[PDB]
């Protein structure tokens, strides 16, 4: 711990856990939100025998465990997970008391407010941080680019929330929240992987098929001419190599599976499209500065490490919007962290110590009082 | 019996060779994590300047449009 | 003799002990090798950002012009 | 053979073959989809010396050969294994040829796409039949019930499937397939056997255990509470005939070995029980049609011969589930062969040689054709 | 007897009885599992006319004896004859009353429920031990290798047993046992044997052609080849010394006998070699972790003093398993100890005494108290 009273900065993104100091550049404790629970019950003794276990132990520990999620698109299942997972990231993770040090958290869009009253309250009685402040992640990752006018895409694991922010001013009337994330992509892709001959349910698996994502997976640049050139593809069919031994070989289906949220017909959205889906939001406001969103759009998220958004976004933005202004994307590289970084730049300013929210304003006014000292 | 002596002569030098053989490679794999480590150590410095490069790029293509 | 049958048992299995021990390390080894590459193909694939980054920065530069 | 030139309907399920003419109630050669093989070499001479065989003459001489499983859970060993078996039943069972009759044919649910491509490619050449049709077996279940509404749960030998149809339309995306089914049974009953003193491991006794299953099995309505009162019960406990002579006596395990589907945790399955995975699909669409979902709930498949399932489906659904609605479930008797039925009734209409897969549409477009012309 | 109240550690393995004092390296009292009872009735006077004979003492009187095995294959025939073996170890073997020493049992994987129940029973009801708790030979064998993690192969005299267990979790969905052992092993011998000139039916030649298997058996590295090259063989065929003193010479048969357990079709097992045996338990689980279970599998009994089963083992997996990962098997010298050697290991810790099965517990829920007690 540093002898400095600095805050804690702490990224609960819908996926992903990123905690760590203010004043830091990149956050030290990140883990994935999975949670494991012994399969079975106890009648050995020696070693282990504890129910929860998180962060790289459960990685280690993913095929004893039932592998859980406490929270899927913002929906909480079990406070007390959540409680213990906060646990194990500021002492066993951390190393930090959160006694005398105020915590800057980040929630998923349009994260519930009643969902904010109860996790405020079991958060205040269960520990003794100082105070608080918690932030939607959009505005976070406008911090992280630095720029106060653009429409993010915040592609996190349950979520894809496109929302649109014209010299820093949040615009709800434009923002919307699209059910298809990475749960989504692991689906499709298990069950056009059935359809290859290898069929599996359980979540082991689920983590190999999303590394197979995060490493082979395309983003189709024409996608019907793509599977017609992709019949034999020799050369563009690729493969992968399992922790087990054996290889795996996949052709189109690279780029048929980030295809689906392109065209959500597959397995069946009445929505379009998530490049429709930032057209209309930017329709839904003044003409005029629509342009200025085309050309300042900015996309964040894990998922991001990808390959093939950028040109597929600008190519049918420019189909859908005419063709004047030229449309260009940015994204920083490591911008699964950029939150977490905008937490640290809210703890840089001194200003940011005028609208702590402190122990005793809670103990006056309930968890109540967020409902006027954040909005 | 002959045999026997031969096999001590043997066994014990195969022993030995296995020993020198595992502090060779156990040599060489500090080294490649030597080799890993600087190697990391250029990529983040050229990144640390390619992010401030993007930065550039972005702002001055917006006073071009 | 029973006791020639325990020597010659530790002697070549500690010998097959060191044997694989080496070739444990040897796998660390070759999972540093995998490390190194990755690190040379972002390295370079980091440096065609950056002259591309150049390039961008030069032709944006007289189109200001 | 009738003088017509009536299509052929063949039902492959996962664990029983059923062949027979269209326009029959019932399929003519029904016989399990086991295969024998001899267990050593030629060395006498004047009789059998067979390699293949199939059949009720497999069932006959199965402690002679080894007996294997040319399908498990849909997974193909070697076809030909299926081209001997269909040239016994269209031969040797159904005296019929191939030639002069179309066949209609029924897969498991969501079998392999380069499954179907190589085997309708190796059938296409091996065989001469003039036209060609595949289905699920899902909306032949719903044939035979004649209702578009419900959510049909398909119990074959290899795999469980749970698939909604509403208004006879097709959800994949609430489709789900669960690894339990009859070899899973046969194996926690192996073990269970094993604990009671006797242990086997030959497919003779796999064969006698499952006849125990069809006979003997219970479903328990509570579980702990009927292995207390199953600590002695002389009457509860119930005997069987082995073909030896032998009287085994079973008490607690007949109901004790169905209930590892509902209860997976006993031999290790994340997956809860099959109610939760139809709880899960229903939910997965719109809100509102779930009741119907509830209320027109169907099940299909040979094991559905065993009692118990229809009074625990609806008691832990209605548990799961708000209880205003009136759950029930709908089973006809003998409805293994109903999938059949439903075949000879895509037979009895003129439109149904509208786009019977004819011999030049393979040969002009290959095995691809089907990819079109099916779905 | 020490004067402290350690606990008895006994392994009654399948095969052979090994038991001793906690706290101890190696058992004090090893015997086989072979009873002798008098061939013929008693008219001489002036010494012996004993009917049970056990141990060495039988071991010296197998010519005048009916030699009977009181268990084959987990089966018990007569618990009179554990009554009084029980009592030979531990008055005239162990010098040791198991009045005030709590005893640790080893039992042969997967042994009826109802055994465990009747053997405790007349256990407690004929002894004074003041405790009691029994344990599969599976675990035994792990601790005596110290690795949570692999799957262990126990070659008893009458089953084999494959169990795979995971960071000290067991698997018994991927458990299997094969009537194949020692018993087997001499049976072919004896035929093979028989076809040489030699035919005896008696068990003092079984013990003979057991011994010669520990002495001279190879496991043939290529089958057909080495019989090839057999065929004269002056300097690979090897000879034994039999006791009377004729000198008995076997070629290819060395490497014949073993290998019927690899290849079961040369005396009619419908099962494949025990190399298939652990290749199906290890897919029977999760893909991910079975690239482990290569790497960690352990070979544990008294036939694993002999050589060649390493040299097969590996290679086979290898054949049948991607060679991407390399496996390596594990076997500490003089292994058929480590049982007993774990036994001790349990009494080592003092968590152990916290589940020892009391006299008074069992006198209160009779057996049936250790159907929740051990598991
Ligand atoms: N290094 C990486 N490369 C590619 N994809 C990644 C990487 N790390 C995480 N992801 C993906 O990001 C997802 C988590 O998104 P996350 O960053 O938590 O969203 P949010 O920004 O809302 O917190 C995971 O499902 C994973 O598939
Ligand atoms: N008369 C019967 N009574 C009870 N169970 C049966 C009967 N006939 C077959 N079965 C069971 O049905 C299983 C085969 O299922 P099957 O009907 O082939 O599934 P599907 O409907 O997918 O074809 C067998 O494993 C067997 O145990
Ligand atoms: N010193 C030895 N060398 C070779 N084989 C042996 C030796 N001692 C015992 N055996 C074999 O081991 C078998 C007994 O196996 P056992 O160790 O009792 O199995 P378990 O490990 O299940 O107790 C006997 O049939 C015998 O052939
Ligand atoms: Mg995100
Ligand atoms: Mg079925
Ligand atoms: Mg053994």
């Amino acid at each position: 711990d540093e002898d400095e009273t600095t805050a804690l900065v702490c990224d609960n993104g819908s996926g992903l856990v990123k905690a760590g100091f203010a004043g830091d550049d990149a956050p030290r404790a990140v883990f994935p939100s999975i949670v494991g629970r012994p399969r079975h019950q106890g009648v050995m003794v020696g070693m282990g025998q504890k129910d929860s276990y998180v962060g790289d132990e459960a990685q280690s520990k993913r095929g004893i465990l039932t592998l859980k999620y406490p929270i899927e698109h913002g929906i909480i299942t079990n406070w007390d997970d959540m409680e213990k997972i906060w646990h194990h990231t500021f002492y066993n993770e951390l190393r930090v008391a959160p006694e005398e040090h105020p915590t800057l958290l980040t929630e998923a869009p349009l994260n519930p407010k009643a969902n904010r009253e109860k996790m405020t309250q079991i958060m205040f009685e269960t520990f003794n941080v100082p105070a608080m402040y918690v932030a939607i992640q959009a505005v976070l990752s406008l911090y992280a680019s630095g720029r106060t006018t653009g429409i993010v895409l915040d592609s996190g694991d349950g979520v894809t929330h496109n929302v649109p922010i014209y010299e820093g001013y949040a615009l709800p009337h434009a923002i919307m929240r699209l059910d298809l994330a990475g749960r989504d992509l692991t689906d499709y892709l298990m069950k056009i992987l059935t359809e290859r001959g290898y069929s599996f349910v359980t979540t082991a698996e689920r983590e190999i098929v999303r590394d197979i994502k995060e490493k082979l997976c395309y983003v189709a640049l024409d996608f019907e001419n793509e599977m017609a050139t992709a019949a034999s593809s020799s050369s563009l069919e690729k493969s992968y190599e399992l922790p087990d031994g054996q290889v795996i070989t996949i052709g189109n289906e690279r780029f048929r599976c980030p295809e689906t949220l392109f065209q959500p017909s597959f397995i069946g959205m009445e929505s379009a499209g998530i490049h429709e889906t930032t057209y209309n939001s930017i329709m839904k406001c003044d003409i005029d500065i629509r342009k200025d969103l085309y050309a300042n759009n900015v996309m964040s998220g894990g998922t991001t490490m990808y390959p093939g958004i950028a040109d597929r976004m600008q190519k049918e933005i420019t189909a859908l919007a005419p063709s004047t202004m030229k449309i260009k994307i940015i994204a920083p590289p490591e911008r699964k962290y950029s939150v977490w970084i905008g937490g640290s730049i809210l703890a840089s300013l001194s200003t940011f110590q005028q609208m702590w929210i402190t122990k005793q304003e809670y103990d006056e006014a309930g968890p109540s009082i967020v409902h006027r000292k954040c909005f | 019996m002959d045999a026997i002596k031969k096999k001590m002569q043997m066994l014990k030098l195969d022993k030995e060779n296995a020993l020198d053989r595992a502090e060779q490679a156990e040599a060489d794999k500090k080294a490649a994590e030597d080799r890993s480590k600087q190697l990391e150590d250029e990529l983040v410095s050229l990144q640390k300047k390619l992010k401030g490069t993007e930065d550039e790029l972005d702002k001055y293509s917006e006073a071009l449009k």
